[PDB]
């Protein structure tokens, strides 16, 4: 049993270990699944997949490796991590043989990336079910295709009862810029470049003219800039005063989409943008923000008291408003005959200079994903927030051996599980003069400590908590 | 206030063309301008719109044989191949932010 | 497709009032500016007035003759145009047609650059 | 002579030799041309340019290097190729001297990734014709300009009558995901995520409510992702059933096209994207596909059937399909007052997190293209397949020497022409259980062997292969 | 006293050596200052920061290193350039100490890429004033936030009265290519691609046919192409001859611009391209342009030829005109009920296989600009022109240290500054034939010499000089 977190210098390393129940699934079957054999008419909802036998560690979640003060100590003191090295052991087998094997050479489906249940609890004392291992593939409607494959899992070699090196990834940026990408200027002095102040003298007929300006302080909208803002997909707003709200449905119909091979997904959580204006936090994009759920909550239609809505609302310097159009583009050509005309545009992808800040993390968010195998992409990072790798950490494949041919004994197993990595650290250098907003517990008296177990020892984590306190220059 | 000024009606045999001239008012010169087409039982039919410099704007359910040209505030519409099936009020319109102004029709047959 | 149908014709004495409507389809509404244009039988277009859109200003121009006695309206939630006239004149009597606007409409940086007609509604103006 | 192929390993040599003539371009001339001189009056076809007495040779097509059975042989064996070296011989000179040199400054206009006919033949027993070498340069309708540049090349030294090296590229992908980019998910696990269900209690005033679930197998298109599809820019839908297309000419009215400095050009074939929706085969894009024509048909209006039409199908999993709107977004803020508006978003550009996959490469369609050289450029693979290169295989211009001043001996020369490419190879690692997809001939029979000679001893190649059978995970 | 420039090779090596003055800011305090302390109502103005009494020495335009003679034998002879080291040195120091420091660590917010005024003089002879130093941070309307910041200047270690190195970059290009990004196919030769010439046979009903031809020289706009011009965002077209613009103010109404935080920003100059078509000189984009005002240019509402307004045309090759759409896509399903629908594309975004030239540096204009430090950028070379660089040339702070408690001596300095900047060329290997288009002065006569004194002795400089003259091919 290893659980502790070294702290030296410029690098951290956690240490998790936690006791797991692994069950049968399928009674040690393969299955074929479709929505036929699920019920769903919908096309969108359509799919085609196998699930197996085998079930699969998940520690991809934070609040597995870090508890709140490691987590408070990492994001108040730090501008930047990422992982290093991870050691996972297995032991202490108990059996009511087992089979595991790691996925190294990434040949099998990897769903690590999804963001699903099943990870390592955050509270160490707690025994967690290995979740069961499925994956889908090429589908027309519920039926499959000559180019879906199938993949066995006992065809791999597995160990009858290691150590991985993470690629070289970007240092998230846990911090919050203190200047706004518009405002850079040095607000003292004019610039050299002219613009356009008026283009008619007065009223009346035929009173058109070219007159320049100065940009200045005076007015700082006009000015010439280096850099522009990142990309937009704009996202439908949602208000938490449910009054303000429109008397009408419009989660699905309303909701911004992507379509693929006639399918619409939504698009959740998407760009990293802004979730509102500064002074309205009561309002928050219908897919752009990832929602998280309180403790004991319940799977469908909860309230909204009962979920955790996280804002991105630190990036609003760099980024633009999710809930807002990214700009005007002017629509004709002006003439005698007919004035300027500027139109809003919703979405806007990458032009040379643009800047963007990715999305943040959470305590309870996922650390990494898969990059998918393809021809291109651009700034892989993914979309739901973390490190974004070509080769991840491997999925580690478990199942219990079968004694009995459809006769078996009932059994299960369980053990122990340790899973240990090395974060490389970004130390705050700033000469900032007054003092930085940190993440702090309130002082005030309740009933129940935060982060802790309650009268019937359940833990449960209050908030969501991000990563960006601390603050840099733009 | 621009002046849409038009001949009032001209003809032409199958399988020729036909030019219909419509003027501009001095000053206005510049403006951009619409043919449309109106069937003697049925609503008009956006034909194109053309520019001074003699670029034109086709419409999306408008045969090829519709074209358009311009000399100097004077604009043409000419319909190279005639089909019994089109004879109509080609009406020419100009717009400006103030207001929009018609021609007062010709009767082609 | 945009499809353009106009309702509200009919008899009504020379004095009097009355309002005709326009539901746009397949036609960015919000976006777009509209127009009213009446044939009087036997004669030549002629044009009423338009309605600006929201981005632009709700303002509405109207033709010399028609200016005061009648209003432009728009109801961007139910995607509909209306035309209020008031103050008939013998001469009124024409087959209104909805017309979009005829350098285009612009709607999330695209721009369409052709017009769209409406179907038509004959109002008659007698006693 | 060598025509072969050694397949060693990883490594392919493809050798082929033709036979070339010659003829006397010009009559010994430079000349101006322009549209002026062919009389087409439309701007969007103006050129001006110059046409030299010289020829130049064009291996830069798939089937001059591999017959049919090492094409076979490689898509179906292989994920990757690209090429590595090549080895270049003229010989056997025979005039009934002559000058030949090669590019390696890159000092002229480089045509040869312009997919122009001139190829040495597929088939090995053909003698072709040198096609003539001329360029166009600036130009202000049909005038120069005083920016147009005139290329002598007796300017460039010549030898009197080489190997080149390959720069790094990308292994171009042969093979197709068993995977959708929205599929990715396990489909047995519910994620910790929620999305937004219900925004209304039931039908009447005041109604408003909000209300979240837990995305999971039921319903799988609200779940969050990681991966976004590619770019798209939206082609016209046109159909090879006639009855089903509309009555009017919309060739040129109804193409999606890119303007520069005025001139419109049709966007052709343009960016990637699937070509149409599953279980729809009878409609393509109208400019976005690579049309071949099969042995013998006319240039001009031909049918149908007489012309050969790819799909690119293999990629609709991670890329949008050319006639479809690439998602919804939203155009409004909803209120009591104001309900919900969304609106299609007809092409797309870059945005962060998107994968996408290249256009496919035929066993008639180019290898190699040069990357223009400009201060930016995004993902440089050409846009009609291919490898693309900033210093690609050099050009090989030759020319008979003029013997005499206007009076000259009409003369021609022939010879001997060895082009060996070493390619590089990527080898199917697949775990996959059930049998691929291969490219195989049909047995049933028939008048003819397809790749093969006729009765008149003309080749010719029955429909294009493409790269993609074997599968990868997305 | 060094001044001169050094041509060895294949390196330029610029000396500029300049006298200031530096008087005493603020009353040597730090004062708060916002949109309050100077009235300004607008929300888009709102801004907070802080003036501090520090100056600052501003090489950042071409004039202080470059002379006219020496920026003609630059861009006529030179394909591209870029700095390699920088030297600066600080002497003669009068007083009437004095504290000076660089800041290495770019601790400080950067002023310098906002293209401000306070320039070393473009002629040496010239006194120049230094200016003041202050800074912009996070504001809500004039009020301030948490996460705003505070510098002290005091706080950093400095010497009481260095070298640097250019980090890599690419080339500036100068050269405008001699083909167009549409025109680089072979003027002589068919391609072997077909395009879809006919869908109807003729007038009539039930006509519908498809019918396909090859593309070649007689219909150039069809054909298949490897390459796309670079991404737009539209521009109003003003013009110069004020009797085509429209009798309405359309100055702020009508701009391209884009919104952060709720604030709109002017798109200045925005993503390069083309100025305007070919032929028309008299059109510019509303703030697509870089204007400079001509010497003793007043502040406020200058007529037009008191401004010297620069124009792209150079780059029309590869760039779309900032005044035009894109293009067209297609914005609807075909059938015989529906007719073909297109919408022209204001604004475009990044595409796979697009290319494009970056803006044009001018002896007026700026060298560098720093790179927002942030998670992702796309080609993060500044929109206004330059080099852009994440460890630009590091701010130079000066003040004089206050001898006195607000009682102070008036006291003031004045010294010699010499920078001197190691620029590296890049050689012209065109073997165009005809001559190129070279920068020269009119032999025609003039009351003054351009780029010299007046008979008051005030250096002018007569026009802006853009570094694009001689070509290279695409």
């Amino acid at each position: 049993w290893h659980c502790d977190s070294q702290w030296l210098g410029d690098r951290v390393i956690t240490t998790s270990t936690r006791t797991w129940a692994l069950p049968t699934y399928n009674n040690h079957l393969y299955k074929q699944i479709s929505n036929s054999t699920s019920g769903g008419s919908s096309n969108d909802n359509a799919y085609f997949g196998y699930s197996t036998p085998w079930g699969y560690f998940d520690f991809n979640r934070f609040h597995c490796h870090f508890s709140p003060r490691d987590w408070q100590r990492l994001i108040n003191n730090n501008w930047g991590f990422r992982p290093k090295r991870l050691n996972f052991k297995l032991f202490n087998i108990q059996v009511k043989t087992v089979q595991v094997f790691t996925d190294s050479d990434y040949q099998l489906p990897y769903v690590l990336g999804s963001a699903h249940e099943g990870c390592l609890p955050p509270f160490p004392a707690d025994v967690f079910m290995i979740p069961q291992y499925g994956y889908l593939t090429l589908n027309d409607g519920s039926q499959a295709v000559g180019r879906s494959s199938f993949y066995c899992l006992e065809y791999f070699p597995s160990q009858m009862l290691f150590s991985y090196e993470f690629e070289n990834v970007p240092f998230h940026s846990s911090y919050a810029h203190s200047q706004s990408l518009d405002r850079l200027m040095n607000p003292l002095i004019d610039q050299y470049l002219y613009y356009l102040s008026k283009t008619i003298n007065g009223s009346g007929q035929n009173q058109q003219t070219l007159k320049f300006s100065v940009a200045g302080p005076s007015n700082m909208a006009v000015q010439g800039r280096n850099y522009i803002p990142g990309p937009s997909y704009r996202q439908q707003r949602v208000s938490t005063t449910v009054t303000q709200n429109n008397n009408s449905e419009f989660a699905w119909p309303g909701a911004s989409s992507w379509a693929l091979n006639g399918r619409n997904s939504l698009m959740n959580p998407g760009p990293a943008m802004a979730s509102h204006k500064e002074g309205e936090d009561r309002f928050f994009p219908l897919s752009g923000s990832l929602i998280f759920g309180k403790q004991g909550t319940g799977r469908d239609n909860v309230d909204a008291d009962k979920v955790m809505i996280t804002n991105e609302e630190e990036i609003k310097t760099t980024n633009p408003v999710a809930t807002e159009s990214y700009g005007q583009v002017a629509t004709n050509h002006q003439s005698a005959q007919a004035q300027a005309q500027t139109g809003w545009v919703q979405n806007q992808g990458i032009l040379p200079g643009m800047v963007w800040q990715d999305r943040d993390v959470y305590l309870q968010g996922p650390i990494w994903a898969k990059i998918p195998h393809t021809d291109g992409n651009f700034h892989p990072s993914p979309l739901m927030g973390g490190f974004g790798m070509k080769h991840p950490p491997p999925q580690i494949l478990i199942k219990n051996t079968p004694v009995p041919l459809n006769s078996f004994i009932t059994q299960y197993s369980t053990g122990q599980v340790s899973v240990e990595i090395e974060w490389e650290l970004q130390k705050e250098n700033s000469k900032r003069w007054n003092p930085e907003i940190q993440y702090t517990s309130n002082y005030y008296k309740s009933n129940n400590v935060e982060f802790a177990v309650n009268t019937e020892g359940v833990y449960s984590e209050p908030r969501p908590i991000g990563t960006r306190y601390l603050t840099r220059n733009l | 206030q621009p002046v849409l000024t038009q001949s009032s009606s001209a003809s032409a045999s199958l399988g020729s063309s036909v030019k219909l001239t419509c003027t501009l008012s001095s000053g206005h010169i510049t403006y951009i301008i619409a043919w449309h087409q109106q069937q003697p039982g049925k609503a008009p039919r956006y034909l194109m719109k053309l520019e001074d410099s003699g670029s034109y704007n086709k419409g999306s359910g408008v045969p090829d044989r519709f074209s358009g040209s311009s000399s100097g505030a004077d604009r043409y519409l000419t319909i190279s191949n005639l089909q019994f099936e089109d004879e109509a009020d080609y009406y020419c319109e100009t717009w400006d932010s103030y207001t929009r102004v018609f021609g007062g029709g010709t009767k082609l047959t | 497709e945009v499809q353009l149908v106009e309702s509200g014709g009919g008899l009504v004495k020379p004095g009097g009032s009355l309002r005709l409507s326009c539901a746009a389809s397949g036609v960015p509404f919000s976006d777009a500016w509209m127009n009213w244009v009446r044939q009087a039988p036997g004669k030549g277009l002629e044009w009423v007035g338009r309605i600006k859109s929201k981005k632009d200003g709700g303002t509405a121009d109207y033709a010399a003759p028609v200016k005061g006695r009648f209003s432009i309206s728009r109801d961007d939630s139910k995607k509909m145009l209306y035309l209020h006239m008031n103050s008939l004149k013998t001469e009124d009597t024409a087959v209104y047609y909805c017309t979009t606007e005829p350098s285009g409409y612009c709607s999330n940086g695209l721009c369409y650059t052709g017009n769209y007609w409406g179907q038509g509604t004959l109002v008659t103006v007698s006693s």
